[PDB]
């Protein structure tokens, strides 16, 4: 479920970026960034009580 | 809709296409980082391509497609040796100077400091000693002798009326200027932008000259932009400020892969400030050409007010034939012993008779 | 898979193998602290050995096994006298100079400053006095007179085309360069790495000549790198910056147990800066050989433009026999009273006739 939260937040960012992404050459990076969910997993396994 | 400009890449990976004024402008065209990575574009790259009006919430038009980079197709931009990787060598190919309104000056230059392509040249004179007028003559002579070369006229911290005169008298070659009314920051920005454009053009095997009036004023701007560096050099100069002018000037070089950058810049001396003399000495160790003009020779109203003995180039054998080399050696032997004003007047009298090749004969 | 390089020990206990470029690269080979301790390897140690491709998550190749250090078996690295404890002596082994394209230059050098093994020498000249060309002649002369001796060329803060010309004209000897286009950081790094390599080789009883163009530019880089040191020496120098150049130069010495480190470096003077003059005077108190070049002789195109009277070494008796010592003493007594340019012209005319030993007869 923390995994899904991270994926949903990532969907938010990738959604904004695709529309900002002019060309379709944006899948790898302009669509993908692991910072949010990666840190979310860290938060649950460390910052979760 | 088509737009054109020179690429300026920002810290965020996206860039803008600029106009001749070499500054942020409202009409600058956006270039996404995607296109930059696509075409391996680099600062100073001249980009032409279709663009569209900015969408709602967009303040600048966006480049819809890249068509030509530095007047050529984008493909070659991917696969090309980088300017910094080009082999720097001596200028192995000379240019003969001749300008109709003053052939005396061009011929005297030919006999004193021959010019090749890739030249790192400098002219050193006190104020009011034929510097600006001489540079005008060289510009005109190039635009008559070397039309193929992208001639760029850069004027830093200098007089507005001189900008107008050269703009009008350059017959269309790129004149970029930034008067003393401008702050040093504008000067540095424009100079570096022009520099990057020139390097990008030469990357394509292109031949460029940059005629830079007031390289000393550029060095002054570099000093003032240098935020601390700690200690101050004698005469009021900063230790690390001169690194940028040095690199700037030393970029000019002969390329064994085609094209080259030749920078002819003007140096001020005998100004009563240790700063100017230190700048002169510092650039002299980097330049391959020094042409001296004497203030006294000006004061007598005899032109071109050149100091023959101090002037000369390095490796004349690479720009001159043996006959011309030995002629020049003979002439310098004759002129070494006798005074500047007398020497210049006498040389003018001899050279007024005929073109150089006949005065040889 | 075999790799090679020169050991650079980092702050972390593990080191890297570098190539001639003398900096970090992607192809440098990792060396674990274990191997360093196993074979007593140090910065500048030349390591050749079979290596392996990196595992996943590894960014550089690792040296699987050490095969040779400094071209010899690693075991001797365990049992050998450390370089800093080698007993210094005077140069007790002269090196005769003869280079065909200019044997007059090598001849005059011999008659002015005989070269030994472990020589701490310096050539002092203003700009454009053949300093660089004279160093070239020395290099060329060594490359036939002493082919055995590991000849290293270190060009610091100097002209890239000179780097190319010496690279081609050195006939393959180790030419290390870092032009004026580089920041002082690169200059210092490359110089220190080359120095450490040289000391490691000399520790092996090896002979090294380091021909260092622009030692003063190296001192400039040291001054620029020195973080404060507080107070400014006269001329803009820094009090503690010169410590590193001094140690660097004084490392050259004659080893009583075999091998030698000789460094011949080029010095700038009459540059209008107290900085250069202070550097010259400071280094003169550490060196054993000085050869002075005159700007006026160059202006007359008389080469080699040497100031004979200022030229000389210390403890010439150790490098010359009695007959040669007294012949040189006679030659200086005769030439002591003569004017620099005219004295050089006299000597050149007298030496143009025959070989030096023949000139004695
Ligand atoms: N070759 C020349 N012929 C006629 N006038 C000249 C010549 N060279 C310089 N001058 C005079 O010198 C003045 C300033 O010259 P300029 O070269 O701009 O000074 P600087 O050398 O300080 O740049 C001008 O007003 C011009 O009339
Ligand atoms: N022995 C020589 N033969 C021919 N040219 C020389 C000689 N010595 C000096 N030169 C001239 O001097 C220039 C090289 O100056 P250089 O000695 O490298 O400067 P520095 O002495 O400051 O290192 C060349 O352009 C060359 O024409
Ligand atoms: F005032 Be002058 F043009 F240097
Ligand atoms: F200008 Be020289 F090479 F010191
Ligand atoms: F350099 Be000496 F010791 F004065
Ligand atoms: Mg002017
Ligand atoms: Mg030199």
């Amino acid at each position: 479920d923390q995994f899904r939260v991270g994926l949903a937040r990532l969907a938010r960012g990738v959604r904004e970026r695709m529309l900002m992404g002019s060309e379709d050459s944006l899948t790898p990076a302009k669509l993908v960034n692991s910072r949010p969910l990666e840190a979310a997993i860290r938060e649950f396994f460390s910052r979760s009580q | 809709r088509l737009v054109k400009g020179y690429l300026e890449i920002s810290q965020d990976g996206y860039g803008f296409l600029t106009e001749n004024l070499h500054n942020l402008e409202s009409r600058v065209a956006i270039v996404s980082a995607g296109l930059i990575k696509q075409y391996a574009l680099r600062a100073g790259d001249y980009v032409v391509g279709q663009a569209r009006p900015p969408r709602e919430n967009e303040r600048y038009a966006t480049l819809l497609k890249v068509e030509a980079v530095n007047n050529l197709d984008p493909e070659a931009a991917k696969n090309r040796p980088r300017f910094d990787e080009l082999t720097p060598q001596f200028p192995d190919r000379q240019i003969r100077l001749e300008t109709t309104p003053d052939e005396l000056s061009t011929r005297v230059i030919d006999l004193l400091a021959p010019i090749g392509r890739g030249q790192r040249g400098l002219i050193v004179a006190p104020p009011k000693a034929g510097k600006t007028t001489l540079l005008k003559k060289i510009a005109n002579a190039v635009l008559k002798n070397e039309p193929d070369i992208k001639v760029i006229v850069l004027l830093i911290d200098e007089r507005p009326e001189e900008v107008t005169d050269f703009r009008e008298s350059v017959q269309g070659a790129e004149v970029i200027a930034s008067t003393f009314d401008e702050p040093p920051q504008n000067h540095i920005r424009v100079a570096e932008f022009v520099h990057e454009r020139a390097k990008r053009i030469v990357e394509e095997g292109g031949h460029v000259m940059i005629l830079l009036d007031s390289i000393t004023r550029l060095a002054r701007a570099n000093n003032l932009v240098t935020p601390p560096t700690g200690r101050t050099l004698s005469g009021g100069l900063d230790s690390a400020a001169l690194y940028f002018p040095k690199r700037f000037l030393g970029a000019a070089r002969n390329i064994r892969g085609g094209g080259s950058l030749t920078i002819l810049a003007t140096a001020l001396v005998e100004t009563g400030s240790r700063m100017d003399d230190v700048i002169f000495e510092e650039f002299k160790g980097t330049g391959n050409m020094e042409l001296h003009l004497s203030r006294r020779l000006e004061e007598r109203r005899i032109f071109p007010a050149i100091d023959i003995l101090k002037s000369g180039t390095r490796r004349e054998e690479l720009l001159l034939g043996e006959e011309v080399t030995h002629k020049m050696w003979l002439l310098r032997k004759v002129l070494a012993d006798m005074d500047p004003a007398e020497a210049m007047e006498m040389l003018l009298a001899r050279l007024a008779r005929t073109k150089n090749n006949k005065e040889f004969l």
